[PDB]
């Protein structure tokens, strides 16, 4: 009775050379029951990609809140949304529900459409930004991600070996968390294309 | 007590009429011209600004033609404030139907709605109907290319091609002449151009009083796309038809 | 470790940069000073969330104040607003605050507890490392301070905290607020805790990842 | 209210619900078909707490049936199972949840496809090829993974049904009292008679 | 003529019309007469008919065990009113285990009649009532007026050709105050004091409605042929 | 023309029972003056008590609302006194919620965007009174803040308020012609009281006793009033010079 | 440790400058004598956030007070202090002793206790928890005593009270309210410890 | 007691006019010049300080009024409607926008907010529209710099410059002329000044002119250093000594 | 014009009307006083005898507010016992927070604000009464006279109602002859007189005397009814003087 280790998964990303990646595992599960191994956690509101760990109940429903809430944005602005702007969206739509929280661990990449900037940024459930330079990690192997990341990141990588570097730590931190796994996704942002690769991982 | 400064707004006349909703479609038949016409591959909206000034900044204007969603546009006729209000509360109907059903609202949905609003006015809550006539452009895959008008009664009808505001009793026979059932996008932006050049109390019809949108599938493989055109394509559009 | 140490001409507030969920170390260069005013900064420590939050909602409405006055924010209005406000909500928002800041009166020092209790002082800490940094300042501080001399009392006291305080750690932020001055924000004001180098690169061999499927993602309209 | 299994094949979907109903010690009734029809084209199977299961299942089919004359069109299985995921996810912070577990089986005749989703009382949905809730998933999952194939046909899928319940039926402690099946395709719902 | 649209308009003579019209109500109303002792209070009160195929309109209402009204005007409103005091009689006893002063009872009638007078959209009453009473401080009779006006009295009466019965009890004021523990004396007092308001109509057995209340005596009221004895 | 009873526009763009409330302010037949010396404001209103029974102790139209604030009304006792309460209200509660006295200025602009709604909201009639607030504010130093029924308000460095305020208004503004600054150059109150008097004895043309006049004098972190002996004794010093 | 002492020319108020949580020492300076009138004061015992909160309305309700209806009586404070503890009993934790001077009443001692009453006293003692004394040395007190004797009484009273606490300690601060004016003391632990 | 007018003030005329709001456009035409020009890096506006009287310290009553960093607003006709009008924008820039995306509103956004209140005026219960036009000039990274025009009906318009009250008819003609697509802030200042002129009848000085721009960010006026991503207000006020330099090269 | 058809409308001139015809009902009204005297106040009412049929004694016009305060009205009755009630409950609700009884004066502005509150809007009337109240207070006795526009001063001597002319004219006759002030009992036997010979002006029906007071020294600062020998020598006196 612990809600953000009843479905299990997790959330990464990290910053490269003028670009950035995230990158979150497909499993499902209901507590030791795994249900459906094609449960994705990153979605995209035009350039900026949100990633949500945590009772899969709420990342579905903040999913289709972003979306709500981006969609009228671009409307009313006449622009998509930028990272930073959508960071503070996030911590405001958490901080609300303060006494009530989403049981969830976002994540937010992307880059700056103007300044060209790569931008990655993570909250707690009741929406406390944490802004980081190196990399970001959510969910049932955020501990694990955390010793992967340290070790394994280094400052200004190319998008090829980015992909090494975030795939290699989420597959190895996966492999040692029961609730995550079951397949996984990375996307691979660049400031004017986006590429997503699907990992071959044990599927146990 | 108040009872003696209350207008009634919420009444029928001895003929059976509502006086506030007869005399709101009086105020919208004084604002500029909006005419919308359907063809088999796409929807065009044209309407005529409202006696532009030399300084009025051209590009970074919007008056006549407001997006609701991606595949619904909708062209106003009356007070552009009234409007606006109106069109906020289609935009989060639009969103709150795509939140519950993960499927983009079809255009008679968010056209009822919104004349449901319009209705509640005129019968109950003692306020002023809003001033203002809209015609919905939009696409959805039940009833393809789709155009509605909506009035401070709140009743809607479906079209081929309509106009509201000034001058419709002219520019509907115009249509009606001219219009047939086989017609392209490209013909319909002939027509519609054609039409307000005619019906104008303007002497001249120019780029700089004019708002313009297409809907078309112009884009790659059963996808719609909404073209607010700009004002240097407008003045394209304005040779190319041969007007200017 | 939060500190606030009042001096002859101003106040100055320096805090650590480590947040922490249980014993993980979420983020290594976090801000925990906080612009309440132009003039009037705030230093947190309980719930991270709660601690912003508050104190954006306190200068949202100082801002509001001081355009409708027609004069620059005081501390005490800063201070009154907060405690009136986590008062309300009977500690349930974990924000515990150094505010200081200089106005038209002068200099003030303040602490706020979660519950909304305030008190005075010359010399305050909050926090984890609060009494690590209180036995710096209780040893170290005198009356008629300078400015330099302030400056560095509240480095010291946040350095004890760092070293000492497994819940504190990294860098060090100082805000210097002086009479008839601008508020300077001296962020990372020292960075005694760099990381070595690495001994070897885990940079893989291009291809080491075996990938499944590939499709490029249109995020254009 | 216990054992409620889906499964999508080539051309329709198979929902299997236990017909048994039992109140302390004593099985009350041994026919209970746990399923309502939401449009001609969309079957929901239901199991939970007593009472909310059916209360629920009412009120789905209701709002659906009033959004059928309302706009004389067929919700789409995906719309239907949209908004029933969004009346779970609001119930979960409620005074007094719902405690209702649901699979939608529906053929979309817009796409030619059937498609079966899972949500949970907490309103967590998921579109699966083979689905279940409660403990019959722990038994009939292993054997899905195994014996199920994509392009199945509505026999083949009947008969990988019947090896499910007779695994339940051979290591579940509870007499459930069998299964009624209907099977959704493109003609619409029907119940297969004997099973 | 432009002051008579509501109860919150003043006339320029400082006059509010809807209550001098209210007023008017009661005096289209049936007569009704009070009367009492040191020892007893009654109630007489000529009852209206709409025609020989209808009932008698009731015009007395039992408030309380001590304490009841004759009313004349809008029914209805004697109705609310009497309702409102019927409640009053009742919080008096269940939380102060304590009969109403029928003095209280006045005051409480005054100021609910008030606020209908001051309030834009409602309306005054359009009825007066006659409260009779027997509590601590012995018999009592109040005239109620929808003006707000409460007026405690040795005697009165309201209703058309009320005048006629009033100007009786004011020559009669020194013999009917000394009927003391004697009813059917002072009922028959009150009886010859209402057939002075009577015109080609005379007091028939189904016509006249008695009430009476006193030391030992609760609030009764006589209908039918148990007010022959009276004719 | 029910576009005169309530506060709606007129065809000419007028609010007729804004300008009406205006003429209610003159209704007492009061002339009320402020000045502000180098460390004082100092503000004077003639005092009439025509019948014989009033007790003239409680006839006043200067209110002590704050302890930093006082406040002279021109209008109808009525309006002046519901202004009062809510103006003390307003003080007391910014004092609450922000931790320090509220400024003169600030509590007039309260009071003028409280008059400003009776002028828009129809069920709410203006109040038909002038509010003329002083302090020595801590900030900005001595201070004369002006309200009324249209909800205009503006700092003086000095005001008259009443039916003779024009003739007050020029008399105060050749003063301040020939003097160059925007104050009076006075070291003592008792003298900027002295000087208050002397303008608006040469301004209506009368002479005042004691009970003919109301002062009111706002001094660093405190408003008072002055009694009859208090005036009696400043009198004495004009009449000796 | 606070207590409030009535003398000749006015009222004492006197408490220690200790704040704690659990066994650490939150302010050692701090200021438990608080104005709500230029001279009504209180002492402050129980919950700071709770006292603060309560002396804060009280301020403003004798503002309020003064403004409309000119200088409140002390125990026109008490009461408004007691309305507040009374009404909100249970969610508070606050233990306050009102002293006040009148030209007309003189030095007058209120205490506000747990429960929410109100008693008037000629002195009053809260130690430890919040727990008032009702003898306190009753023939070490007199009434019309000195300035210096009411002083050096309370010093006396708060010194032994430090000794023996752990809550209490500090400097000792006492308020004299008389008809000259109002006049703050503070006394150092050197002073006040060798007695 | 109780607000019993909850039905509409405003109403259509047989003509389709919406008395009210003509009504309160006649006491804007009342009201005092006021104007705004948009150069390329930089918008001007400015107004005259009809002073009620002398003895009045006209520094006190401020025509101009900024609502963010770098949006300011200026009026014609009903003061105190304006002054109510700018603490409910200041407010509402703050409740439905800085405290959801932490950033200021964009001019266009802000500008939406105000002709709502505004609209709310003409058709909400018991109350009259607000008897003021604005010109709100504003600065935002992905629009760049704007002017735009609100009406009592609440509809809103952009401006490459205009004029509104008294002498606007004469006002705009001028601005006609002179504007063009090239103007740099200072030569806007300047046409602003030459503009106002005609309008103004009395004194014309620094003490009876309010002006201010939006331009550049101001560093000195931020009022802390320590953060590069914080540059200062782009809303600047002229000071009495500001205007009077550049009435001299007039 | 149509000024005068709704409450809280200004005239041209700057007027309610509708406050100004409220007045006209207080004139209509009864004659009602109030005399200051040393150490408190005293207050006297006409009572109209109507009809033989009233009872004496058993018809009292004159309210005691708290136990300190007593209030007397001219105009409409209904209207002075609706603020009678509200005065009460001012009163209560003060006494309940402040512990201390209402001052006078405070008391005065409680009543003077809800008067001025029914001349704001065009729901409600005006009050149709004319009120004389007072009592004794910590800084000792206070009469007050409020009128329907909210308007209310402190008086040595008040009158209201159909006499009032006479009643002022007889009350500045005793401020001029008694500048070192008048004794209570003075009072009450002054109330008497002034009543009968106001009773000049609505002399078609007799009338009934009714007088109560606060005093120091002779009620110990509480609000009494003078009835029994006090009430009989106020008449005699009041009764010689006339002849
Ligand atoms: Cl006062
Ligand atoms: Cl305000
Ligand atoms: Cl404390
Ligand atoms: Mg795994
Ligand atoms: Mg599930
Ligand atoms: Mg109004």
């Amino acid at each position: 009775s612990d809600p953000s280790s009843i479905n299990g998964g997790i959330v990464v990303a990290m910053t490269g050379k003028d670009c950035v990646a995230i990158a979150c595992d497909l499993r499902l599960g209901s507590q030791s029951l795994g249900v459906s191994n094609k449960f994705e956690k990153i979605f995209h509101y035009g350039h900026v990609f949100l990633g949500i760990t945590g009772l899969a109940t709420d990342v579905t429903t903040l999913n289709e809140m972003f979306r709500y809430k981006t969609n009228l944005y671009k409307l009313k602005e006449e622009r998509a949304i930028e990272p930073e702007t959508f960071t503070q969206l996030v911590s405001s739509s958490l901080y609300e529900r303060r006494f009530g929280p989403y049981f969830v661990g976002p994540v937010v990449a992307g880059i700056n459409s103007k300044s060209g900037k790569p931008f990655i940024a993570g909250f707690d459930l009741i929406g406390c930004i944490d802004e980081a330079k190196d990399f970001i990690v959510s969910g049932t192997a955020s501990d694990q991600l955390f010793g992967m990341c340290e070790s394994l990141y280094e400052p200004n990588l190319e998008p090829e070996d980015l992909f090494e570097t975030i795939s290699q730590a989420l597959l190895n931190a996966a492999d040692r968390d029961a609730l995550s796994g079951w397949g996984a996704v990375v996307y691979i942002i660049k400031k004017d294309e986006v590429v997503k690769r699907y990992l071959k991982m044990r599927q146990d | 007590g108040s009872r003696r400064y209350d207008s009634r707004t919420t009444i029928f006349s001895p003929e059976g009429r509502l006086y506030q909703v007869e005399y709101a479609l009086e105020s919208i038949s004084h604002a500029g011209t909006a005419i919308g016409i359907m063809a088999s591959d796409g929807i065009v909206l044209a309407a005529e600004r409202k006696v532009t000034s030399t300084l009025l900044e051209q590009d970074t204007s919007t008056e006549k033609l407001y997006k609701l969603n991606d595949k619904i546009a909708v062209a106003v006729a009356g007070l552009t404030a009234d409007a606006e209000i109106l069109i906020n509360t289609a935009r989060i109907h639009a969103q709150n139907y795509l939140k519950t059903y993960n499927e983009d609202i079809p255009v008679e949905i968010l056209v009822r709605r919104l004349s449901d609003i319009k209705q509640g006015y005129t019968q109950h809550g003692g306020l002023r109907p809003f001033g203002v006539s809209f015609i919905y452009a939009g696409y959805d895959d039940r009833y393809g290319y789709q155009l509605y008008t909506s009035n401070p009664s709140g009743n809607y009808t479906g079209w081929k091609a309509i106009s509201v505001g000034a001058n419709t009793s002219a520019a509907q026979t115009l249509l009606q002449m001219d219009y047939k059932d086989d017609m392209k996008v490209d013909d319909a932006i002939e027509l519609a151009l054609k039409t307000l050049s005619k019906t104008t109390d303007s002497s001249a019809l120019t780029y700089d009083r004019l708002e313009f949108a297409t809907i078309r599938k112009g884009a790659n493989d059963g996808e719609v796309y909404q073209k607010i055109f700009k004002p240097q394509e407008i003045k394209d559009i304005l040779v190319k038809t041969g007007i200017t | 470790t939060i500190v606030g140490v009042k001096f002859n001409n101003g106040v100055v507030i320096a805090a650590d940069t480590r947040s922490t969920q249980g014993p993980i170390v979420a983020d290594k260069n976090c801000a925990k000073l906080h612009r309440i005013s132009p003039k009037i900064w705030c230093a947190g420590a309980g719930t991270a969330a709660d601690t912003e939050a508050v104190t954006q909602l306190i200068g949202s409405n100082i801002e509001l104040h001081s355009l409708y006055t027609s004069r620059e924010p005081r501390v005490v209005s800063a201070l009154q607003m907060l405690k009136q406000h986590l008062f309300k909500y009977q500690g349930h928002i974990g924000a515990y605050l150094i505010v200081a800041g200089v106005d038209p009166t002068g200099s003030h020092l303040f602490s706020i507890h979660a519950h909304g209790s305030t008190d005075v002082g010359y010399y305050l800490s909050l926090g984890s490392g609060s009494l690590a940094a209180m036995a710096v300042l209780e040893s170290h501080w005198k009356q008629d301070l300078t400015k330099e001399e302030a400056i560095k009392l509240a480095s010291d006291a946040i350095q004890a905290g760092i070293w000492n305080d497994l819940g504190s750690g990294s860098n060090v932020d100082v805000c210097v607020m002086e009479i008839g001055k601008d508020a300077e924000y001296l962020r990372n004001y020292l960075t005694p805790n760099v990381r070595e180098e690495k001994q070897k690169s885990y940079k893989f061999p291009r291809g080491t990842t075996a990938v499944l499927k590939e499709s490029i993602v249109n995020i254009c309209d | 209210m216990d054992i409620i299994l889906g499964i999508r094949v080539q051309d329709s979907v198979i929902l299997a619900s236990s017909k048994a109903v039992t109140r302390g010690i004593s099985v009350l009734k041994d026919s209970d078909d746990k399923t309502r029809q939401l449009s001609p084209h969309t079957l929901m199977s239901f199991a939970g707490e007593a009472g909310d299961t059916v209360q629920f299942a009412e009120y789905i089919q209701a709002n659906i049936q009033l959004y059928s004359i309302r706009e004389d069109y067929e919700l789409s299985p995906q719309a239907v199972s949209s908004f029933v995921r969004q009346e779970l996810a609001k119930s979960i912070r409620s005074r007094r949840p719902y405690q209702v577990n649901v699979l939608i089986g529906g053929y979309d005749k817009k796409k030619n496809k059937p498609e079966l989703y899972q949500i949970d009382y907490l309103g967590t949905k998921v579109e699966l090829p083979y689905g279940a809730h409660g403990y019959s998933g722990f038994y009939t999952f292993s054997l899905l993974d195994h014996h199920y194939r994509p392009d199945m046909t509505t026999e083949e899928g009947l008969d990988l049904l019947k090896l499910c319940v007779q695994e339940l039926e051979k290591r579940m402690p509870m007499d459930f009292k069998g299964v009624i099946v209907k099977i959704v395709d493109k003609d619409g719902i029907r119940q297969v008679d004997d099973f | 003529n432009n002051y008579d649209g509501d109860t919150v308009t003043f006339s320029p003579t400082g006059r509010l019309f809807q209550v001098e019209y209210a007023l008017e109500a009661i005096k289209q109303g049936s007569v009704t007469v009070g009367l009492r002792s040191n020892t007893h209070a009654v109630l007489v009160a000529l009852k209206r008919n709409a025609d020989e195929l209808s009932s008698y309109q009731k015009k007395i209402i039992k408030c309380d065990e001590h304490m009841g009204l004759s009313l004349a005007g809008l029914a209805p409103d004697a109705r609310v009113l009497s309702n409102y005091l019927r409640q009053q009689c009742n919080y008096s006893s269940l939380v102060f285990n304590r009969k109403l002063a029928v003095e209280r009872a006045g005051h409480l009638l005054c100021d609910k009649a008030q606020k209908n007078t001051q309030s834009y959209g409602g309306r005054p009453y359009g009825v007066g009532l006659l409260i009779i009473g027997y509590d601590k401080s012995g018999a009592h009779l109040l005239e109620f007026q929808p003006s707000g006006n409460v007026t405690e009295l040795y005697g009165t009466a309201i209703g058309a050709r009320s005048q006629g019965a009033k100007t009786y009890l004011e020559r009669t004021l020194d013999t009917f105050i000394k009927i003391d523990g004697n009813p059917d004396e002072l009922i028959k007092a009150g009886v010859e004091a209402i057939s002075q308001s009577l015109r080609d109509e005379s007091l028939t057995v189904d016509n006249l409605s008695i009430a009476i209340v006193g030391k030992d005596t609760p609030f009764t009221i006589y209908d039918g042929e148990a007010v022959a004895k009276y004719i | 023309g029910y576009d005169r009873h309530i506060t709606i526009f007129s065809p000419e763009g007028r609010l007729y029972q804004v300008e009406y409330a205006f003429k209610a302010t003159n209704q007492t037949n009061i002339n009320s003056l402020a000045v502000r010396g180098k460390d004082c404001t100092v503000v004077i209103s003639q005092k009439k008590v025509p019948d014989k029974l009033l007790d003239p102790t409680t006839v006043s139209y200067i209110f002590c609302i704050s302890r930093t604030i006082g406040m002279v009304v021109n209008g109808p006792i009525p309006d002046a006194r519901n202004a009062a309460l809510r103006a003390k209200a307003e003080a007391a509660e910014f004092r609450y919620k922000y931790g320090y006295d509220m400024p003169c200025d600030v509590l007039a602009k309260r009071m003028a965007n409280l008059s400003q709604i009776y002028t828009q909201r129809a069920y709410m009639r203006p109040l038909g009174v002038i509010l003329t607030f002083v302090s020595v504010d801590e900030e900005l130093g001595p201070s004369i803040y002006k309200t009324d029924p249209a909800g205009y308000y503006v700092g003086y460095k000095a005001t008259a308020t009443g039916p003779k305020q024009q003739e007050i208004t020029t008399n105060l503004e050749n003063h301040f012609k020939k003097s160059k600054i925007d104050h009076i150059n006075e070291e003592s109150w008792e003298k900027v009281v002295e000087f208050a008097i002397t303008h608006m004895i040469d301004a209506l043309g009368t002479e005042f006793s004691k009970n003919d006049l109301e002062v009111g004098v706002a001094t660093k972190d405190k408003f008072f009033t002055l009694s009859a002996e208090n005036i009696e004794e400043r009198l004495v010093a004009i009449a000796e010079q | 440790s606070i207590m409030a002492v009535t003398f000749k020319d006015g009222v004492i108020l006197g408490a220690d400058s200790r704040t704690t949580t659990g066994a650490y020492i939150a302010n050692r300076v701090t200021d438990k004598l608080t104005r709500v009138h230029d001279k009504i004061w209180c002492c402050r015992s129980g919950s700071a956030a709770d006292t603060q909160a309560i002396a804060d309305i009280v301020q403003y309700h004798l503002e309020l007070y003064t403004s409309q209806y000119g200088t409140p009586s002390t125990e026109t404070a008490a009461s408004v202090f007691k309305e507040l503890c009374y009404e909100n009993k249970d969610n508070l934790t606050a233990g306050i002793i009102v002293a006040g001077y009148d030209d007309k009443n003189k030095g007058e001692v209120y205490t506000i206790p747990l429960g929410g009453s109100v008693h008037k006293l000629p002195y009053a003692i809260a130690v430890s928890g919040s727990t008032f004394i009702y003898g306190y040395c009753d023939k070490n007190f007199r009434e019309n005593m000195s300035k210096e004797e009411t002083v050096d009484f309370i010093k006396h009273s708060l010194s032994q009270a430090i000794k023996w606490d752990g809550s209490s300690g500090g400097v000792i601060r006492m308020v004299v309210l008389t008809a000259a004016g109002v006049e703050r003391l503070i006394f150092y632990p050197d002073e006040y410890e060798q007695l | 007691m109780t607000d019993r007018y909850s039905f509409s003030l405003t109403t259509f005329s047989p003509s389709g006019k919406l008395g009210q709001i003509d009504y309160a456009l006649t006491a804007v035409k009342q009201g005092v010049t006021s104007l705004g020009i948009k150069a390329t890096n930089g918008v001007v506006i400015a107004t005259e300080k009809k002073s009620s009287s002398p003895l009045a310290m006209s520094e006190t009553l401020s025509k101009v009024s900024l609502l963010t960093p770098d949006i300011g607003a200026v009026y014609s006709g009903m003061g105190p409607d304006y002054r109510v009008l700018v603490d409910k924008s200041r407010k509402v820039a703050h409740t439905s926008y800085k405290r959801i995306y932490g950033e200021y509103p964009p001019t266009k956004l802000l500008v939406s907010e105000v002709a709502k209140i505004m609209q709310e005026a003409t058709q909400s219960g018991g109350v009259r529209p607000f008897g003021v036009s604005l010109l709100i000039a504003g600065h935002d990274e992905f629009n760049g710099f704007s002017l735009y025009q609100v009406d009592p009906s609440g509809s809103y318009f952009p401006w490459k410059a205009t004029a509104i009250g008294k002498g606007s008819v004469a006002a705009k003609t001028f601005l006609e002329k002179r504007w063009n697509d090239e103007l740099e802030l200072e030569d806007a200042i300047h046409i602003a000044l030459l503009t106002l002129k005609e309008s103004v009848e009395g004194e014309f000085n620094g003490d009876t002119i309010e002006l201010a721009i939006i331009g550049d960010e101001n560093p000195d006026l931020l009022g802390y250093t320590g953060i590069p991503t914080d540059k200062g207000p782009r809303f600047r006020k002229l000071t009495s000594q500001e205007i009077n330099d550049r009435l001299e090269a007039l | 014009t149509g000024y005068d058809l709704s409450n809280s409308v200004f005239s041209p001139d700057g007027r309610n009307f509708q406050v100004e015809y409220a007045v006209k009902a207080v004139e209509n009204g009864t004659t009602s006083i109030g005399i200051k005297c040393n150490d408190g106040v005293v207050f006297a009412v006409e009572k109209l005898i109507t009809s033989k049929l009233l009872v004496p004694q058993k018809n009292v016009k004159i309210q005691v507010v708290d136990r300190h305060i007593g209030c007397v009205y001219s105009g409409l009755i209904p209207d002075g016992r609706h603020l009678v009630n509200r005065g009460r409950e001012e009163a209560a609700s003060f006494k309940k927070l402040y512990k201390t009884p209402i001052p006078i004066p405070a008391f005065a502005d409680r009543l003077g604000q809800y008067v001025q509150a029914h001349t704001l809007y065009n729901s409600v009337r005006p009050f149709g009464v004319s009120t004389i109240f007072g009592g004794v207070d910590k800084n000792g006795a206070h009469l007050y006279m409020l009128e329907p526009s909210g308007s209310y001063w402190g008086y040595k001597g008040a009158a209201t109602g159909k006499g009032r002319q006479s009643a002022k004219a007889e009350l500045e006759k005793l401020v001029d002859h008694h500048p070192e002030g008048l004794s209570a009992r003075e009072a009450v036997k002054q109330a008497a007189k002034i009543i009968y010979l106001a009773h000049e002006d609505n002399k078609e029906k007799d009338f009934e005397l009714e007088i109560s007071w606060c005093s120091l020294s002779e009620t110990n600062g509480l609000h009494k009814f003078v009835k029994g020998d006090l009430l009989q020598e106020a008449i005699d006196f009041a009764q010689k003087e006339i002849n």
